[PDB]
RNA sequence: AAGCUCGUAUCAGUUUUAUGAGGUAAAGCGAAUGAUUAGAGGUUCCGGGGUCGAAAUGACCUUGACCUAUUCUCAAACUUUAAAUAUGUAAGAAGUCCUUGUUACUUAAUUGAACGUGGACAUUUGAAUGAAGAGCUUUUAGUGGGCCAUUUUUGGUAAGC
RNA sequence: GAGAACAGAAAUCUCCAGUAGAACAAAAGGGUAAAAGCCCCCUUGAUUUUGAUUUUCAGUGUGAAUACAAACCAUGAAAGU
RNA sequence: GGUUGCGGCCAUAUCUACCAGAAAGCACCGUUUCCCGUCCGAUCAACUGUAGUUAAGCUGGUAAGAGCCUGACCGAGUAGUGUAGUGGGUGACCAUACGCGAAACUCAGGUGCUGCAAUCU
């Protein structure tokens, strides 16, 4: 029949990484969490006890409490047409901080200097994140700089 | 060049193959016991054979490591017995070299025929000092090649004291 | 190597070193990994390690935080620490491992506030006991026994440097059996011989041993003593002089120096080589296929 | 389906104006074999705006036809006449989004000349209509207007 | 009792080659894969002509088989059983179902037909090479072969010399000087990489930069 | 269907930027595993044959195995690398920053954790586009035989299977 | 790989190499090298209380698992487990 | 700069063959009364720091070295792929349109960075 276990499918999800197997470095326990942090979920198949189910895999949420050797994460995770909240509880091996955060944290700092920096100037801000811009003009001389015509070649085998 | 890079040996390993247990294994134990002093170990077969009478276990045999001084004595009351004279072949390319002899009443020890006589595998390991790091816990690590003992250096040191002879090519 | 050892490509090229602190065979990770790590609810609260060394005679006393970037030695003390006090002869003994883990017990506490409060045994019957915490206000300084590699064994001297950081005024955790007079076959202890060895009593009856049985001997090795006049008995006062000595001013006094960091720096990168730029390591091959090639 | 529903061309043969960045080139991309589109001449804006112009006010589609019209609506970020509006959206202001957002789709009849190609929904390029066709939309346009 | 070869002609199915899970699979019909003579110097044979395909299809083993049987048949009795090299390029890796016959189209998994090669566009089957005197006479062995198989497949003449990976001058360069020695009825070429040691041990007759 | 609480409000089968996750396609095989053609060079006190032999831990042929550097060809249940499409989270007022209270948890320690009091900076307040709005509750129908097309794809020689 | 009486392809003794090519009941796939493997040592946490969580999911049950709380304990010098 | 105790990243750190290393520190190294462990004071425990040694460990340098790390309009805008057509072709398959875009190869450059504490011409 059909088999479907805890941790089917995870042949090369749960593996090692290459030339990457071993006891993990000794930072990964190092790193404080505390309530509100938020946490990427990469699953350590070295380490078995208070793993994640595979499918949190690669899934991103918020630590809502911390003990000994473990975290509490929250994720929205979505069955039929709506958003469940899932508690997991994974240990401090399967999780590692979220970058997604930098981002913003940097821009909120950075935004605070380029405010100030210019109230005691004279208004004149303007810091909300722009797209890409189309190009303006520009001029590009042929000085050193002559172009190469080129013609599409015809065919050659050459096995 | 030459300071401590001597050449003692690291111990002395005598053993008796013994195709069976019981009454034959305790005499050749015994035998190994007051040759050497230190009480002996055994060693239980490792698979069975049936065609060497043996079963998986079964306390086949026994050895003794002996080193320093006393090694040196039995070495000698046994290279007696070989006439200070080997083959070229008995020398491992690593260093060590090892001879066997049947009786063991060969090299003193009288005979009782309540103890039979046996016969010794004679392994000699050599070594240099600072033959430690690689066997010490802190830092093991492993002797450079211009110090790993070597069939060559080790002929030329049997060829000296010993006064022997090497044979063969 | 023989030939027909010798490391393929394929070999080497999926090959997982490990560590380096691991390699060097100094690093037991897995001890590391269980002193280390703190409790995640505990937050940054450090973790920190009696960390207990022996060089080939010298001994080592760090206490020592953990750092992401690199552990933090809050205190270090070490047996060649231990004229000082007191002690020019046996620093790889029993006694100067207790001295130590005294003189790094009263010098932490001390940097740490708790000097005056926790004291820790002053009179040393070394009856089994443990740093106790006080009638209402401060706990006191909480630390761990890093052994390392060190073989745990009844009664070697890693142990000497803990009964003498408990005895300064830490807690430090432990059980006894350890401590040489823990009797085998029955779980009971007799003070009246780790007193002794605490005091040097086990190196003593070594010098008087000798003092009738073998003038030889007590001559090659236990001469220092000789050049200094002070023959068994006496060696008692030594250590409880030292003692007192420690648990009055464990202040640490550096080295005086002579000639600056600087100074060492010039008269190092003497007997020191240096790298090839590519373009001399371009001109030996170039100068090497004249040479080795064209026929002479 | 979703960016057609974005850029507000939920029916066919009806147009609108977009501003061009990464962030909306990127959503032309996406649905190139179903509008085409260009970039529209002055001429063409003007009569856009004047002929089939019309805002949104309280939903409700009003037609333009009086510059009080705007003001009422537009006036806050400058932009009281049509003409204004004109300039807001064709140079691309510092309002463009509420310039552009104010006047309805605009509602183009079929080509009256026709599509010119045999097939419609083959790229510009490829001798169809769909895609970007640079200044070659106004042709279009001012004959669907 | 060999099902007719339309039935597999082309790649419906995933790999399904010779296996653990497989192992009841039967024998391959072309066993041999160097005919002529194969044990002679690069130097020997300069040209090389190419059998070469045209659609992602699947050869049979026994069409395979049978066209290299055809292609060596001719080129030696008309130009001489050691005039050239006839290497096959295409391993037959690819094994056949077939569902044989109560019971009705349940369970339908087949057993083991018989196995094929699978082709791409572009790709060599057959490679030979001779001296350029004999092109016709090879040339005109893989034409003969042609019939042997199904979908259209072209003959080509290799920009290089014989089955080497050196187009005909660049060989030469490399002979004509220094870094070419021989091997078996291949060739190793002087590496600028590595132990200088061995790089001059080995390939002697460089290193003077003449002649 | 009934509505209900609210309203610029929070909303999105879309983009953008930032930051994760992934082993398919390709690719690889003079990289591991497993297949597979071909020579060449080595190695046996030693797999077997033969010449000289009284034998040899003897020499010489011989064919095999292995070792060396090469060589043609492969994998749904191999893999170092590794896309495209798809996919998790983040883009502020529930935000950031200073001061300094609560506790029985927690620290060597008013240390720390959590919850706070008092203060500080408004809409370029933190991308785009859109929004005939947004959120919420109750109750009940029909349905629970499905079929087709492009692309992915399993079985079958195939099928309007 | 190289060495030692009988001892032979296979018995036992020694050294060198050895990224795991072994072993971990079982099917297979993960995982493991001062261990998760091999030997030794001491034991009963395979225990008591009742909640939460993850998978299958209706977000019922069951099975299986996970991280805490409250006890009583085992082991270790200890952190710990 | 060296070196040591403790480390973080865990080969730019590993492997192979050579060579060079003051000063200190490590180290090899001596002893067996004691606690301790062994078939064997080799390992482990203990004692001296004395009797001895740079030989090895350790550190660094060398090599058209192996491995590995990095870069490139090297290959290659190729293989693959998202999107489109009443495009070609009997099919097998393949061109074209708007986008995204590999690995191999090939060439160059590189061979530990560094946190705390103590010490050293
Ligand atoms: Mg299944
Ligand atoms: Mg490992
Ligand atoms: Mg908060
Ligand atoms: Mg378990
Ligand atoms: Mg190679
Ligand atoms: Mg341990
Ligand atoms: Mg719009
Ligand atoms: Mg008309
Ligand atoms: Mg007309
Ligand atoms: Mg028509
Ligand atoms: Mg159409
Ligand atoms: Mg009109
Ligand atoms: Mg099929
Ligand atoms: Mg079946
Ligand atoms: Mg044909
Ligand atoms: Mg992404
Ligand atoms: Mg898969
Ligand atoms: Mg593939
Ligand atoms: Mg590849
Ligand atoms: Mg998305
Ligand atoms: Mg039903
Ligand atoms: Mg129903
Ligand atoms: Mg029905
Ligand atoms: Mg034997
Ligand atoms: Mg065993
Ligand atoms: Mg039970
Ligand atoms: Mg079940
Ligand atoms: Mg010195
Ligand atoms: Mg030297
Ligand atoms: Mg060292
Ligand atoms: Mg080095
Ligand atoms: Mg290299």
């Amino acid at each position: 029949g059909k088999s479907h276990g805890y941790r089917s499918r995870t042949r090369y999800m749960f593996q090692r990484d290459f030339r990457k197997h071993g006891a993990v470095h000794l930072s990964t326990y190092l790193k404080v969490y505390k309530v509100g942090d938020i946490v990427d979920i990469k699953a350590n198949g070295s380490i078995q006890k208070g793993m994640p189910h595979k499918f949190y895999q690669g899934k991103t949420g918020v630590v809502y409490n911390v003990t000994k050797s473990s975290v509490g994460v929250i994720i929205n995770k979505m069955v039929g047409n709506r958003y469940l909240e899932k508690r997991l509880n994974l240990r401090v091996e399967h999780i590692k901080h979220s970058k997604c955060r930098q981002e913003f944290l940097e821009r909120v700092k950075a935004n605070a200097a380029k405010r100030a920096e210019a109230k005691a100037q004279g208004v004149a801000v303007q810091l909300k994140r722009q797209p890409a811009q189309p190009r303006e003009s520009r001029i590009v001389s042929t000085e050193g700089n002559v172009p190469q015509t080129l013609a599409p070649v015809p065919y050659e085998t050459f096995i | 060049q030459n300071p401590m890079r001597d050449l003692k040996i690291e111990k002395l390993v005598l053993n008796i193959s013994v195709g069976e247990s019981g009454d034959r294994l305790t005499r050749a134990s015994k035998v190994l016991e007051q040759l050497s002093g230190q009480t002996p170990v055994q060693s239980k077969a490792r698979y069975t054979v049936r065609t060497f009478g043996i079963r998986r276990n079964e306390k086949i045999a026994v050895h003794v490591t002996v080193r320093g001084p006393k090694a040196e004595e039995i070495l000698e009351r046994g290279l007696k017995v070989k006439e200070y004279q080997l083959r070229d072949r008995n020398f491992s390319a690593t260093g060590n070299f090892g001879f066997g002899i049947d009786e063991h009443i060969d090299l003193g020890i009288k005979y009782d025929p309540s103890i039979g006589i046996f016969g010794m595998d004679f392994y000699v390991v050599m070594n240099r000092p600072g033959a430690r790091v690689t066997r010490r816990k802190r830092c093991k690590g492993t002797v450079g090649n211009s110090h790993k003992t070597t069939k060559e250096d080790t002929v030329s040191w049997f060829k000296q004291k010993y006064d022997a002879d090497v044979l063969d090519k | 190597a023989f030939q027909k050892d010798a490391k393929s490509s394929a070999y080497s090229s999926r090959f997982q070193t490990p560590f380096r602190r691991r390699r060097e065979g100094k690093t037991d990770y897995y001890q590391r990994k269980r002193l280390v790590t703190q409790h995640k609810a505990k937050y940054n609260t450090p973790k920190y390690r009696l960390v207990v060394r022996f060089t080939n005679k010298d001994i080592i006393c760090q206490i020592i935080s953990s750092t992401i970037t690199g552990d933090v030695v809050l205190a270090a003390a070490y047996s060649h620490e231990l004229p000082r006090y007191g002690i020019t002869h046996g620093l790889t003994n029993w006694a100067a491992a207790y001295a130590t883990g005294l003189l790094i017990a009263r010098r932490t506490l001390q940097k740490l506030g708790l000097d005056e409060t926790y004291k820790g045994v002053e009179e040393v019957e070394g009856e089994y006991e443990l740093t106790e915490a006080v009638e209402d206000g401060p706990r006191p300084f909480k630390v761990f026994l890093d052994i390392g590699l060190q073989r745990t064994t009844t009664g070697a001297r890693v142990f000497g440097a803990l009964k003498g950081a408990s005895d300064g005024g830490l807690y430090v955790p432990h059980s006894e059996n350890r401590f040489p007079g823990w009797d085998f076959e029955t779980e009971e202890i007799d003070p009246e011989l780790l007193r002794s060895y605490i005091f040097g009593g086990h190196v003593s009856q070594y010098m008087e041993e000798l003092a009738d049985d073998d003038e030889e001997r007590f001559s090659e090795l236990f001469k220092g003593y000789l050049a200094d006049d002070i023959d068994a008995d006496s060696l008692e006062d030594i250590y409880t002089s030292a003692h007192e000595a420690i648990r009055a001013d464990p202040a640490f006094k550096p080295t005086e120096k002579k000639f600056t960091k600087e100074q060492y720096a010039a008269e190092s990168k003497k007997y020191r080589q240096t790298k090839l730029s590519k373009e001399e390591r371009a001109a030996r091959v170039a100068a090497k296929i004249a040479a080795l090639a064209g026929q002479q | 389906r979703k960016v057609l529903q974005l850029l507000r061309l939920t029916r066919i043969n009806s147009g609108t104006f977009v501003k061009v960045t990464k962030a909306t080139l990127e959503l032309l991309k996406l649905i190139e074999p179903y509008v085409a589109y260009g970039y529209p001449s002055y001429s063409t804006i003007r009569q856009l705006v004047y002929k089939r112009g019309f805002g949104k006010i309280n939903k409700q589609r009003v037609p333009l036809s009086d510059n009080a019209i705007i003001e009422a609506n537009l006036g806050k970020y400058g932009i009281l006449s049509i003409d204004d509006l004109i300039h807001e959206i064709i140079t691309v202001g510092p309002h463009f989004k509420q310039a552009n957002n104010f006047l309805w789709p605009f509602k183009l009849s079929n080509p009256s000349g026709g599509w010119g190609v045999p097939r419609k929904f083959k790229h510009f390029i490829q001798g169809g209509s769909f895609g970007n066709r640079e200044e070659f939309i106004n042709k279009l346009v001012k004959s669907m207007n | 009792a060999r099902r007719p070869a339309r039935c597999y002609r082309y790649q419906k199915n995933k790999p399904y080659p010779k296996s653990r899970y497989n192992r009841a699979v039967p024998d391959s019909k072309i066993r041999i894969y160097d005919l002529g003579k194969k044990k002679a110097t690069v130097d020997e044979f300069p040209l090389c002509v190419h059998l070469v395909s045209n659609e992602l299809e699947q050869l049979s083993s026994e069409a395979l088989e049978a066209a290299r049987i055809c292609a060596n048949k001719y080129m030696t009795t008309v130009s001489g059983r050691d005039a050239f090299h006839l290497r096959v390029r295409v391993h037959p890796f690819h094994v056949l179902r077939i569902n044989k016959m109560q019971q009705g189209m349940r369970g339908a998994w087949g057993k083991p037909h018989g196995l094929a090669a699978r082709v791409d566009i572009g790709q060599i089957i057959f490679s030979v090479r001779t001296k350029d005197s004999n092109k016709d006479v090879v040339v005109e062995g893989l034409r003969r072969a042609r019939y042997k198989f199904p979908g259209q497949q072209k003959i080509i003449l290799s920009k290089k010399w014989g089955f080497t990976n050196l187009d005909r001058p660049e060989y030469l360069k490399k002979r004509e000087a220094g870094e070419v020695k021989d091997d078996g009825a291949f060739v190793k070429f002087l590496s600028k990489k590595g132990s200088l040691e061995n790089n001059i041990r080995e390939f002697p007759e460089y290193f003077a930069a003449q002649a």
